[PDB]
């Protein structure tokens, strides 16, 4: 059914999982959101998520794309990130190398709020905050990045697309009901053929909304409802995943 | 103009007119009413002068 | 491609475990054709357990299968008889959980009775079952449709009411129109008919 | 039916035939052998399969066992009470301080839980 | 694209034309909405409007329909309406006859807040206020009932279904892109047909939202976003009629 999702319904019903942002965020947001879309000439943007740095202010993340593709057996999204302190400007959000990445791995612990910040790494190495940003939004967004099955489809030229006439997820309290948005539609990889316990959902059946959290990435929300077919994903908190899972298993 | 006579209020108590000018005085005695009991109508009280 | 009747019990809905026992029949090949949620009662259940009449376990069995509502459904694949038997696994549950522990007697089952699922056994009890219970599903075009048989059922059942239908006709000789000879033809024979009776008010 | 049911207004709660419930309001002063009519919720036509009679509610008011004299003084203040527009700026009033009090959210009895 | 316009989204468009409501009642509906939806045996259950009172007890009035068909070349909804004064607990409005529907239209004022009211007409003529609430819904229902052209689409045994392949409606600042609920989707009929200066459209280019005002009845607005595809209507303020249009055009 729907063609996007809407931030107002992701903070709306993510609300009770403690997924909020700010009330000058919020109208900031509703206001900016349409003015970057517009100037960067992608169909879809959307807040991606709230990265909680040191100091008081925070980093809002969205990401972009104009079409995605089906390559090499994947949906393939083209994304654009950007950030910002205040929900007014939207800077863009660099990619980074490998290497870099995996320096980005070995920094731990809340980062700073001033993107001007370098941190130091062993010779020895010189990191820019911007930089692990991006490695860490980016290591969550290639972890989970849910979306209720077969809600997309192919077509001609072969670009995944919404699909208009969908049935809806059935069964949606099990992982057999979302799957990756890197997954393609056909195909029956789901959200149940990762590891056992990365996941755990909760459903309403008379309000028919479920809600999928991330365990492997704590801050990871997603819902859908039922009777409007429409889904949304959030992220807050900082850029960490337990390790230390199993025990809290 | 007109708007502004009829509709703009204050609690009552809040002001004190002054006997010789239009003036309103701020009170430094005013007791706040709580609750319900500002939706009677009588505890209000224009602000500007009738037109 | 056959088609197998089978109804998940009361225990089973009671619990709320109808939706997961319907994705996992539907997880393994199986096919829902139709399904519909409903309550029996008394004399509907003793109707439906009709072969086990006079049994020494008769009393519970139908007391249990009225105690809550049940579902109903078609299951279709080419194996689908021996396959839901399968799949339902061995008929006792304290059985079940020795020889298979991952069947469905064995993941909802409690006791000897209550074993959570009911599935037919031949060919043609299922389809007995599942025109008890699908009056209007479709289905067996071979068996029915069959010259020997065809003349049978016209002859048996069909053929006594159309043969005083067409005298009475013949003996009024209505309009030459087709039109309203069928009319007239239609209401005699659905006023007057051995089954059904008439009603009056 | 209770009469300050009948008086004041409350909604019937009525479980029909068919798995649907039904709230009907009381839209009026209920009289004493009156009746309510809720149009389309009766049985169906026999000559016509999609319309149906109208469902008849038979009111029968079931009066108060008890009344102490002060109930009684507030219940003829209340029947007796002029019209808005004949009232005294003292009769305004009264009719505020008493609203407050008697909806006082802590030491009011417009709201008390069943012991 | 949308099947049902939302409470949340609705509110949210519509808040800067005044077409607010309480945040205790909005949590309220959130919560009775369904309720109400699955007593009744209605598949479609949204807010209507809300009516205005001599007291603070508005009257907020919901709509809801099982079957809509077309009969005698209009497209007609077995609506139910049902009333309350907060969204907790819902009442149903019963239908009015004719000699009713004729002595009720009379009564102009703004209704009081208890429903067991009686007006007094001219011999005496004694009617509910009920019956009046529901003549004003039933008119303004007749006069403003608005959605997208082509929303809507006819299948076999002929009922009305909401057109899952809607592309959205292009122009949509000219009237001519909305149209009537009852029109049968294959008619050209369309607010143009109406009165010319009865309907008035502000279009929002750029974030792309479109708000239809009704001048004949003052208080009735609808959105509709062609981004996102939802269109949704409310009417907030009472249900008098706007007489004299042609001194204040």
């Amino acid at each position: 059914v729907q063609l996007e999702p809407n931030i107002t319904l992701v903070l709306k019903h993510l609300a009770s999982c403690g997924a909020v942002v700010s009330a000058e965020q919020q109208a900031a947001l509703d206001h900016s959101i349409p003015i970057k879309r517009i100037e960067a000439g992608l169909r879809s943007l959307t807040l991606w998520g709230r990265l909680t740095t040191l100091n008081g202010k925070d980093y809002l993340v969205a990401e972009g794309y104009n079409v995605a593709s089906s390559k090499e057996g994947a949906a393939v999204y083209e994304t654009k990130y950007f950030y910002s302190q205040d929900g007014a400007r939207w800077s863009d959000l660099q990619p980074v190398d490998s290497e870099t990445a995996t320096r980005c791995a070995r920094i731990k612990g809340m980062l700073s709020g001033d993107p001007a910040k370098n941190y130091e790494l062993e010779l020895v190495f010189q990191i820019p905050e911007l930089a692990v940003l991006r490695c860490r939004v980016d290591a969550i967004a290639t972890a989970t990045s849910v979306i209720p099955t077969d809600s997309t489809i192919l077509n001609a030229a072969s670009q995944v697309v919404p699909n208009r006439l969908f049935a809806g997820a059935a069964y949606p309290e099990k992982l057999e009901s979302y799957q990756h948005r890197f997954s393609l539609p056909g195909s029956g990889v789901t959200l149940s053929q990762d590891l056992r316990g990365t996941w755990a959902v909760q459903y309403d059946a008379f309000k028919g909304v479920a809600q999928v959290r991330s365990l492997l990435f704590p801050g990871y929300f997603f819902y859908y409802a039922a009777n409007e077919l429409t889904w949304g994903s959030l992220y807050v908190g900082d850029g960490l995943r337990n390790n230390d899972l199993i025990f809290m298993l | 103009a007109r708007i502004s006579a009829a509709t703009v209020c204050c609690p009552r108590g809040f002001f004190t007119a002054d006997d010789d000018s239009a003036e309103l005085s701020a009170n430094d005695e005013w007791v706040p009413l709580k609750g319900r009991e500002m939706a009677l109508p009588v505890n209000w009280s224009h602000r500007y002068a009738h037109l | 491609l056959e088609k197998t009747f089978a109804l998940i019990k009361p225990d089973a809905v009671r619990a709320g475990k109808a939706q997961e026992i319907m994705q996992l029949i539907e997880l393994n090949g199986f096919t829902i054709i139709a399904k519909q949620k409903l309550q029996l009662t008394r004399a509907r259940a003793e109707e439906f357990y009709g072969e086990h009449k006079g049994k020494e376990f008769f009393p519970k069995l139908v007391n249990f299968m009225t105690s809550g509502p049940i579902w109903a459904l078609v299951l279709a694949k080419p194996g689908a008889i021996l396959a839901w038997r399968a799949l339902m696994g061995p008929t006792n549950v304290f059985k079940a959980r020795a020889e298979q522990p991952k069947c469905l007697r064995a993941l909802y089952g409690t006791d000897g009775t209550q074993n959570a699922t009911h599935g037919s056994d031949s060919p043609i009890s299922a389809a007995r079952e599942i025109k008890f219970f699908f009056p209007t599903l479709s289905g067996d075009p071979t068996i029915y449709a069959e010259p020997t048989a065809a003349a049978e059922y016209i002859t048996k059942r069909i053929q006594p009411a159309l043969a005083k239908a067409l005298a009475a006709l013949a003996r009024e000789k209505p309009s030459a129109d087709k039109f309203e000879a069928i009319t007239f033809v239609a209401g005699y024979l659905l006023q007057n008919n051995p089954n059904k009776p008439k009603v009056l008010m | 039916l209770p009469l300050h049911h009948a008086l004041i207004g409350t909604t019937l709660d009525i479980r029909t035939l068919d798995d649907r419930d039904l709230k009907v309001p009381i839209s009026d002063i209920m009289r004493p052998g009156s009746s309510l009519t809720v149009p389309g919720e009766g049985m169906p036509l026999p000559a016509t399969p999609s319309a149906r009679g109208n469902l008849v509610i038979e009111i029968d008011l079931l009066f108060p066992t008890h009344l102490t004299e002060t109930q009684k003084m507030l219940l003829r203040s209340a029947f007796f009470l002029p019209p808005p527009t004949e009232q005294n700026e003292e009769t305004k009033k009264a009719l505020r301080d008493y609203e407050a009090a008697f909806k006082h959210d802590l030491k009011g009895w417009a709201t008390v839980f069943k012991r």
